[PDB]
């Protein structure tokens, strides 16, 4: 039960893994705060 | 040591040494020299006029 | 309501905000600086103006702290003079022996503030940097190797005149200032980084090589190239 | 030790405003799922990601990508150019299909490092800073890579290869060369980071959930 | 050579005081103008405001 | 009274070296996620007052009481977002406790994100990750996800009606962007610029916006301090040096490796009894840097009986730091060493600061000399000066921890350096 590695879910990640799990993250994610203005430069 | 009449030096090349940075008109007790300067027409800092009163000179 | 803070035991009357270094001028002490420009946002990153308060064992930047009440400004300490000899120090180490063939020559803040801040000797023996120069137009001169990196040419051009076109590139003692690309910075508030600049970094392509500060004499007029009557 | 990389741009035929760059549809939906982490009127927070997801498709940094990334955030592209020359991790010149970077630092340095870089310097028969003929291995020295206590180790395209010899890191290359991908982690029997005479600590199972709890809590 | 024909041309007074400047060039005889002193307003500055929230002070560079 | 031996029931990070699963199963096998509502119910003064009696400290460098930082995080709001940044920017040359955090304890991580995040009234939680840890930040969002599904983040998290969001940033590669306001700095997309306090992270943080920084481990520790006691957690280690805490032992030693001990255990103990002790025995050690680069190296003098530990540490000239114990035999050049660290420092400099900036490129400079030997011997105490001028003068503490390590070099070892300089002018003499 302590003998085997078992953290090898990662040797099959790819360039775009974490932004696709990012991507799916989306939908769970809260209305984001606004500051107002579209920019500090408006 | 001795001081006697003035010359302006050149580099082993020929270029003259001065470039025009008027610490010697700033310095000099007299007033006896005069200069100006402009950029060269290959860009350096070179002198126009570089006049010195030997009559006002204290050497 | 003010607050109460002391320049060398001496009361001074401040609003809460003000700035160690306002306070020293309210006094009348003019704190050494490089970065600070009174008309541009604060910086603090020359570390020219850091000054020692009473109980503090740490300095603090003059331009960038405000006053606490109750406060105690050292401003010729043991610890702000041997402060500024180190920044100074550091500035001279890197800096290029150009003062001859330099437009700033008598009107240098450089050379002023190691003449009366500074020490008069060198530690430095190691290999000097050597920066290339930029291209940024036919008005401003640049001669890059002198830049001090204190980031008032950015601030002004973003903050002042509008014009996003001036940053740094790079980290560490390989930062540059300039665009990252061959464009001019063309504005009608160009020759402000001139001014502004403290050092040889930045010098008036006309006006080069052709006088020297204490020859001139200053003659207070106004402009009449538009009707603002600057 | 000078970098070697100049942080001033120069215009040339490959790499130029008018370099063809564009994001693929999928990376402007990966885009929009990034811009929106952060605040409103707070949208050039993601300049970082962005600029890299442009470097991972594009494999470096182009200027013509630097100015669309620019474009598209509404951010002046000297920003752009500021973030790009400051961070380490961009790649503004082109780079090899594998970029070996061989940490050298100290705790990595006290473990025999020389001996992974001269392996690699010999195996691929190139210098510390240069890219190999067919554009295949480019080959660099960094900082700490976090992986201390598996010293000697390289990251071969955010992989870690640790506990690293002159004859594993040869196989790795070929393994790389050939057209197989090597399997990060150490090589040297290890899984991780426990000691590689045996477990010292957490050789009993877990303790279970509310295992110590407080009273109230 | 720059030539000149004015005795006061490099003639610079320095007083403490307007008033004593005033008093001086009065006795002498000169016409005068005076010009008032003019010196820098205070200014509000702040480095937080660097990074404001909501307002246009935040820079966009340090 | 004696430290050290510390019980595997006690360990705090368990899964450590990743024999378990990292997942949400195997992570609710162990303690995790666990009356967490019963937590956020309780509230942030509760949990406040439980991190201040367990008497936590940073661990990720200055040890600073997180309670009291928490606590000034928890003022009333006034109309603006409330943040938590985690720090995983582990940049220091001997650390990597964060990576085996985030590797094989991410829902740890988040547990602690959501608890320090309910004490301090913020909405979200932003971990910034550095770059190079790619299959780390990978894990972690796969870990965020199955928390998100499971509704232990997000709307209503833990059923407690509290929203609270957590966002992983990757940066780039910057030692610097490992700093707290370089952090804030690189969120924004900024260059990752160190800012001068005051403005505090807790007035005006990212975005401009009231932020708490804290290290990774200090966040993953805190829901077990919350869900046990903290009177359990101070009983661990000496008065005001209190728990456990993750040693990375590397260098000259037999088996390098990543432990967890007590707060006080000393430092032979350590080093004797979880990494095989030095590689020819203790006789052959000849210096210690136990808090990563940063800090100073103490000679085998110094570590014959020192405990690894705050206090006692800075009462041996050095710090704690990081508690990454660097290991050096008496087979080694320390000058080189400590060259190869003032070059990694003058690398990572951001170039902000002139004292920093000139004066770190100059001490490289120097060193890089001095490992040669050309040099004289009065360069040592100008070394000392100018390292003494760059620290206490800079925006940041890189400025000061650039300084340190050639402090300590030219404290303990000062005869080697001569020796050095004496041999080089031999060689030179000769012809
Ligand atoms: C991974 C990591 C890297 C750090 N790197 C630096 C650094 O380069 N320079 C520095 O002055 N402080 C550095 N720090 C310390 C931070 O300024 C700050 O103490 C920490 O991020 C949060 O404090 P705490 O966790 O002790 O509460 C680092 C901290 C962490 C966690
Ligand atoms: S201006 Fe005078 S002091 Fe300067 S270089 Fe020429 S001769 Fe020498
Ligand atoms: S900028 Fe000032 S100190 Fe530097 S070379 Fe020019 S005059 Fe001399
Ligand atoms: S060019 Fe001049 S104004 Fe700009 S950062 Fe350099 S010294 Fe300052
Ligand atoms: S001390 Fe160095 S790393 Fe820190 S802000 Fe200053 S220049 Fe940057
Ligand atoms: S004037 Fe204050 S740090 Fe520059
Ligand atoms: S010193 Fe090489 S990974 Fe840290
Ligand atoms: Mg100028």
């Amino acid at each position: 039960d302590n003998s085997t590695y078992r953290n090898l879910q990662h040797h099959e990640y790819s360039t775009y893994t974490f932004l696709d799990l990012n991507v799916e993250l989306s939908k769970f994610r809260m209305p984001q705060p606004s500051s107002g203005r579209q920019s500090p430069r408006h | 040591r001795f001081r006697g009449e003035h010359a302006l030096r050149r580099y082993p090349s020929g270029e003259e040494r001065c470039i025009a940075c008027k610490l010697c008109e700033a310095v000099c007790p007299a007033q006896a020299i005069t200069i100006e300067a402009e950029p060269r027409a290959d860009g350096s800092r070179r002198t126009t006029r570089y006049d010195i009163d030997m009559t006002k000179c204290i050497y | 309501n003010l607050i109460e803070v002391f320049v060398d035991g001496q009361s001074v009357m401040v609003e809460p905000g003000t700035t160690v270094l306002q306070a020293c001028e309210k006094v009348g002490m003019q704190i050494p600086r490089f970065c600070y420009h009174e008309r541009l946002s604060v910086a603090g990153n020359c570390r020219m103006c850091l000054v020692e308060i009473e109980k503090a064992p740490k300095v603090v930047a003059a331009c960038a702290m405000p006053v606490m009440k109750g406060w105690n400004i050292l401003t010729n300490s043991e610890k702000s003079k041997k402060a500024r000899e180190g920044v100074m120090e550091f500035l001279l180490a890197n800096h290029p022996l150009d003062c001859p063939i330099c437009d700033q020559g008598g009107e240098c803040d450089l050379q002023d503030q190691s003449m009366m801040f500074g020490s008069d000797r060198s530690r430095f023996l190691e290999g000097k940097r050597a920066v290339e120069d930029k291209n940024i137009g036919p008005l401003v001169k640049t001669i890059m190797t002198r830049c001090i990196q204190c980031t008032r040419c950015i601030r002004f051009a973003s903050e002042i005149a509008g014009v996003d076109d001036l940053g740094t590139t790079g980290r560490g003692n390989d930062m540059q200032v300039g665009t990252y690309i061959e464009k001019m910075f063309m504005s009608e508030l160009s020759g402000n980084i001139i001014d502004i600049c403290p050092v040889g970094a930045l010098t008036s392509k006309p006006y080069a090589f052709t006088a020297r500060p204490w020859e001139t004499r200053k003659t207070e007029s106004i402009d009449v190239m538009d009707a603002v009557g600057s | 030790g000078a970098g070697g990389a100049l942080f001033v741009h120069r215009d040339t035929p490959e790499n130029n405003p008018d370099t063809p760059f564009d994001f693929t549809p999928e990376n402007y939906k990966r885009i929009e799922a990034i811009v929106k982490n952060y605040p409103e009127g707070h949208k050039a927070a993601a300049v970082l990601p962005v600029l890299d997801l442009a470097q991972r498709q594009n494999g470096w940094l182009p200027i013509s990508a630097m100015n669309k990334v620019a474009e598209i955030l509404q951010v002046p592209p000297m920003r752009v150019y500021e973030v790009a020359t400051f961070y380490t991790m961009y790649n503004r010149k082109p780079v090899g299909k594998y970029h070996i970077q061989v940490c050298t630092t100290t705790p990595c340095m006290l473990r025999n490092s020389d001996s992974i870089l001269e392996a690699i310097q010999k195996k691929l028969g190139i210098k510390v800073g240069e890219t190999t003929p067919d554009k295949l291995f480019t080959l660099i020295e960094v900082e700490c890579l976090g992986a201390c206590v598996n010293a000697p180790m390289v990251q071969i395209n955010d992989n870690y290869y640790e506990d690293l010899t002159p004859k594993d890191i040869e196989e790795i290359i070929d393994e790389l060369k050939a057209g197989k991908i090597p399997k990060p982690g150490p090589r040297s029997g290890r899984f991780s980071c426990e000691p590689a005479g045996g477990l010292t600590s957490l050789t009993e199972p877990p303790k279970g959930p509310g295992f110590g709890v407080q009273a109230g809590l | 050579w720059s030539s000149t024909a004015d005795p006061l041309s490099n003639l610079v007074l320095t007083f403490s005081t307007k008033e004593d400047a005033v008093a001086f060039a009065e006795k002498n005889g000169w016409s005068f103008d005076v010009e008032e002193r003019k010196v820098p307003k205070p200014k509000s500055k702040s480095y937080g405001a660097n990074f404001s929230w909501n307002k246009r002070t935040r820079v966009s560079t340090k | 009274t004696s430290f050290g031996s510390l019980k595997d029931e006690d360990r705090i990070f368990t899964n450590l070296y990743g024999r378990h699963d990292w997942r949400l199963k195997g992570a609710q096998s162990r303690g995790d996620w666990y009356k967490t509502k019963e937590i956020l119910l309780k509230g942030p003064d509760w949990i406040l007052g439980e991190v201040k009696t367990s008497g936590l400290r940073g661990r990720g460098g200055a040890g600073f009481p997180t309670g009291l930082k928490w606590s000034f995080m928890n003022k009333p709001s006034d109309g603006r977002p409330k943040y938590l940044v985690v720090n995983a920017d582990e940049g220091e040359p001997g650390t990597c406790k964060d990576r085996e955090i985030i590797r094989h304890d991410p829902h740890k991580l988040v547990e602690g994100c959501l608890v320090g995040g309910r004490a301090m009234g913020a909405r979200a939680a932003y971990i910034y990750i550095r770059g190079e840890f790619y299959n780390e930040a990978s894990n972690l969002q796969v870990a965020i996800r199955e928390a998100y599904e499971a509704g232990l983040i997000g709307k209503n998290a833990c059923g407690s009606g509290y929203d609270f969001d957590v966002f992983v940033v990757r940066g780039a590669g910057a030692y610097i962007c490992g700093e707290e306001t370089a952090l804030i700095e690189s969120i924004e997309g900024k260059q990752g610029k160190p800012r001068l306090k005051p403005p505090f992270p807790a007035d005006v943080g990212v975005f401009g916006c009231p932020t708490t920084v804290a290290n990774v481990e200090t966040v993953a520790v805190s829901p077990t301090i919350c869900r046990r006691g903290g009177a359990w957690f101070a009983s661990f280690g000496r008065e005001r040096n209190s728990g456990t805490k993750l040693f990375n032992i590397s260098g000259h030693v037999n088996h390098p490796c990543t432990v967890e001990e007590e707060m006080s255990v000393p430092l032979k103990e350590l080093i004797e009894k979880h990494a095989g002790g030095v590689i020819g025995g203790w006789d052959n050690l000849l210096a210690v840097i136990p808090g990563g680069s940063s800090t100073p190296l103490i000679p085998k003098s110094v570590c014959e009986t020192v405990l690894m530990d705050f206090d006692a540490l800075v009462q041996a000239q050095t710090g704690l730091g990081t508690a990454a114990v660097i290991v050096m035999d008496r087979s080694t050049d320390i000058v080189k060493a400590i060259a190869r660290l003032i070059e990694f420092y003058k690398h990572e400099s951001c170039g902000q600061c002139t004292p920093c900036r000139e004066g770190v490129d100059w001490m490289n400079k120097v060193m890089a000399r001095f490992v040669k030997g050309d040099a004289r011997p009065a360069e040592i105490d100008s070394l000392w000066e100018i390292s003494k001028q760059i620290e206490g003068h800079t925006i940041c503490a890189l400025g000061d921890g650039a300084a340190w390590p050639v402090q300590g070099l030219i404290r303990h070892f000062r005869p080697e350096l001569e020796e050095r300089m004496q041999q080089f002018a031999l060689q030179h003499q000769a012809r």
